[PDB]
RNA sequence: AGACUCUGGCAUGCUAACUAGUUACGCGACCGGUCGGCGUAACUUCUUAGAGGGACAAGUGGCGUUCAGCCACCCGAGAUUGAGCAAUAACAGGUCUGUGAUGCCCUUAGAUGUCCGGGGCUGCACGCGCGCUACACUGACUGGCUCAGCGUGUCCUACGCCGGCAGGCGCGGGUAACCCGUUGAACCCCAUUCGUGAUGGGGAUCGGGGAUUGCAAUUAUUCCCC
């Protein structure tokens, strides 16, 4: 059987949405040993749906200017992350991680519709991969700015995030991110 | 109260740039209450969406 | 403002280390570093010390990210 | 997109015209009995008139053709 | 009695040497377990942890390996042992054995068997 | 008893070799050794005490590994990347020096055979040697 | 324009390769295995360079005046490769050592006279701009590990010795799929030290030496070390 790292069971990974039940890949078929698969998924429209979540979040992490190319470093990142909920929770990381991507990610959002010069945007809903996309932005984003400029480590400070956005805490980035960006969409409207 | 959602059909493409999609809804509540909803982002038929507000119906007509 | 840390060990500092790391769940070089207002390579030293006594579990060595368990 | 060329069709009317025994609905027969028929100087043209006249061949055994 | 494929990934060509032996896949030498990037050392030992040591059982296999990067290295010499054993099993055992196994890896991952298309644009 | 060099952990087959050459304790030191940079390209002294042991380890490795290298080879082999300031990095080769006195060293402990090829290639005993030391490093490995 | 031609993707089919490579077999070295150690029976998988194939909207489904065509999909290496040709339109932009006993203007006012020596093109309050290095912890340093391709070369350089270091000194190969050169690359990976501070990040600016290049380095040629 297949286990992530050689480790990391799969089958104990349950989704609560239906929504994300479909674009979340992770439970069955989509399982893999390492994330770094190096297969084309920008290939064709929506095909970033049948690339492994871990894989994704990989992808997303090695983002930032200096860290351009490095994946090999993003994956040992991912790995000690893991490693680091698994001795925080006791729970298994991926469905840690499944909960905060679940979290995270926003449902509404406002946009400019009209011209160039209306400023009065309307809330709109939001597509369910897309959904998905932000929320790992969202993490990534917030594990980077708790990294920055202090002992912690990314891998660790990574972790932490994730964790936040698992239980629903406000001391997560993408959580706040998540309600600054809800709030403005219940205002529009 | 939040419920969730179908994709009947995907239409066309609404807002100024074109990034709003303008998509059927049917209803996961087993009514076959079809409301015209606009997404952002990539929406192909057979998503399921999870709306924020069910009594809004977007610019029909 | 800035940031003082102990260059070496204080006796209040070392029962802290003693008897209440080895109780942290999840023990992290940076982790003892933020806990206690020590610097990075003295904690490392201390986790390695600990490690030496067997009193604290080892995860993974690397040479970034070093994480340590709490022995049962 | 893709459109057919001039030569392409006035060729593969001719060989449709003298010789509509030969051909059949297999492509590569047809680009065979082509190359084995008329002085061809590309590959490429070849297969293209081959193209043309089986598709020529599978629109003609339904009804006859204007031209 | 013995099979002499190739996988290529990016410009990192990996020729497998297949033969009826006691087991053994030595890539340049050294053993899978024996090769630098340790973490990517999983994606090298797919082929093997799918398909299990049991179908690995009499048959030695050589790998020589030129060109490339690393993970590009890494990547053909995983093709080339898969790709390997696949025509092995063609050749030399029954054919229904070999369409399983195919099956099994495209069900896995569809690289293992098929190269990538794409290669440094101009 | 059937081991090689190739088949074990590389760094920690290194490690074992410089232990082996210390506690040998026969071996060309010369006297520059706590004062020398290693490179060009290098920015500071290295950090061991014991470098040079490493250093002839490794490079009685290149040569079991691979015959028929030189002084120049060596250098290209231990090079790496120029930090030139405020203009962009480049490729330096290693210290001339350093190499030269490490082939001379372990060409003096009979472990390594000057050519008729061209370059310097490994001894007899200098091979038995290494395999050796590949099958300590193997058996504190498969049993520990 | 398209068409024509090339090119690239594909071949465990074919043609061959003493300047390509593999396999097997001998001998040797090492612990029944490892060897870019060496010596001819296997012929092309890898490498090369050719011929012949191979894709034509071929097939299926949908849409279409039921035609021209368009969209989707199976198999396939490839279903929409890139270039040149292809030798347009307008030019009042023209171009060139072609001919006119060509029209003028100039020729101690040489339509830049040749040479000689030394300077300048870098000069610096400032604007407007392309870049390089950075602003560190996904890091820096230190040691170890392992992989290219486009290319070049009678200055590219192998190998020994002297050198802390740039470099010297000796001796060879290559007018080149042969030697540099299994191009031994860097990122990266693996360990070591540092620990959020203008910090060992960052290196500007400067002060002393040394080494080449060259007729000449002073306004630092460039490199090296503090």
């Amino acid at each position: 059987d297949i286990k992530l790292f050689g480790k990391w069971s799969t089958d104990d990974v349950q989704i609560n949405d239906i929504s994300l039940q479909d674009y979340i890949a992770v439970k069955e078929k989509y399982a893999k040993y390492l994330p770094h698969s190096a297969g084309r998924y920008a290939a064709k429209r929506f095909r970033k749906a049948q690339c492994p979540i871990v894989e994704r979040l990989t992808n997303s992490m090695m983002m930032h200017g200096r860290n351009n190319g490095k994946k090999l470093m993003t994956v040992r990142i991912v790995k000690h992350a893991f490693e680091i909920i698994h001795l925080l929770t006791g729970e298994n990381p991926l469905q840690v991680l499944v909960n905060a991507i679940i979290n995270s990610g926003p449902r509404e959002d406002s946009t400019r519709i009209g011209r160039a010069g209306t400023v009065r945007r309307q809330a709109v809903d939001v597509s369910p991969l897309r959904r998905v996309n932000q929320a790992i932005w969202l993490l990534c984003t917030g594990a980077r700015e708790a990294a920055f400029r202090n002992i912690k480590t990314i891998a660790e400070c990574l972790a932490d995030e994730l964790i936040n956005a698992a239980k629903g805490s406000s001391n997560s980035y993408a959580i706040k991110k998540k309600d600054e960006l809800e709030r403005v969409a219940k205002s529009n409207r | 109260p939040i419920k969730l959602a179908r994709v009947t059909k995907v239409l066309g493409r609404t807002g100024s740039q074109g990034q709003c999609t303008q998509v059927r809804v049917e209803f996961m509540d087993d009514t076959s209450r079809s409301i015209i909803r606009n997404v952002k982002g990539p929406v192909r038929e057979g998503d399921v969406l999870t709306l924020l507000e069910s009594e809004r119906e977007a610019r029909r007509l | 403002d800035k940031l003082n840390n102990l260059v070496l060990f204080d006796k209040a500092t070392y029962d802290k280390l003693c008897k209440e790391v080895p109780n942290y769940k999840l023990i992290t070089p940076a982790v003892v570093s933020e806990r206690l207002k020590i610097r990075g390579s003295l904690a490392r030293a201390a986790l390695q010390e600990l490690l030496s006594k067997g009193l604290i579990k080892l995860v993974s060595k690397h040479r970034a990210q070093v994480i340590y368990t709490r022995n049962t | 997109g893709r459109v057919r060329t001039k030569t392409v069709k006035k060729a593969a009317r001719v060989i449709i015209e003298k010789y509509y025994t030969r051909l059949g609905n297999d492509f590569h027969t047809n680009k065979r009995v082509c190359e084995e028929i008329a002085i061809i100087p590309s590959k490429k043209l070849r297969n293209k008139i081959a193209g043309y006249v089986t598709h020529l061949m599978k629109r003609i055994q339904r009804g006859p053709v204007r031209g | 009695q013995s099979v002499q494929v190739f996988g290529r990934k990016k410009t990192a060509t990996a020729v497998a040497h297949c033969k009826r032996g006691n087991g053994l896949i030595k890539v340049n030498g050294r053993p899978l377990e024996m090769i630098e990037p340790r973490t990517l050392q999983y994606k090298l030992l797919e082929p093997v942890l799918l398909l299990g040591k049991e179908r690995f059982a009499g048959v030695d296999i050589r790998v020589r390996v030129k060109g490339g990067g690393h993970v590009a290295q890494i990547y053909a010499i995983r093709q080339s042992i898969s790709k390997a054993l696949v025509a092995y099993y063609q050749k030399y055992v029954d054919e229904a054995s070999k369409k399983e196994i195919k099956d099994i890896l495209i069900q896995y991952d569809r690289t293992l068997l098929v190269a990538d298309p794409r290669r440094c644009e101009s | 008893p059937g081991v090689t060099v190739k088949d074990v952990n590389q760094q920690e087959f290194v490690r074992a070799l410089a232990a082996f050459l210390k506690k040998s304790g026969k071996l060309k030191v010369p006297e520059w050794v706590d004062t020398v940079k290693l490179a060009k390209h290098k920015e500071l002294a290295p950090y061991d005490e014991n470098w040079f042991y490493t250093r002839a380890a490794s490079t009685a490795r290149h040569l079991y590994l691979r015959g028929g290298a030189g002084v120049g080879s060596m250098t290209k082999i231990y090079g790496g990347r120029q930090r030139n300031g405020v203009m962009p990095s480049h490729f330096s080769r290693g210290s001339k020096s350093v190499a030269r006195r490490v082939l001379q060293a372990l060409e003096g402990l009979k472990m390594v055979e000057k050519d008729q090829d061209g370059g310097r290639k490994l001894t007899p005993q200098g091979q038995r040697d290494l395999d050796r030391i590949a099958g300590q490093v193997a058996a504190a490995n498969k049993k520990h």
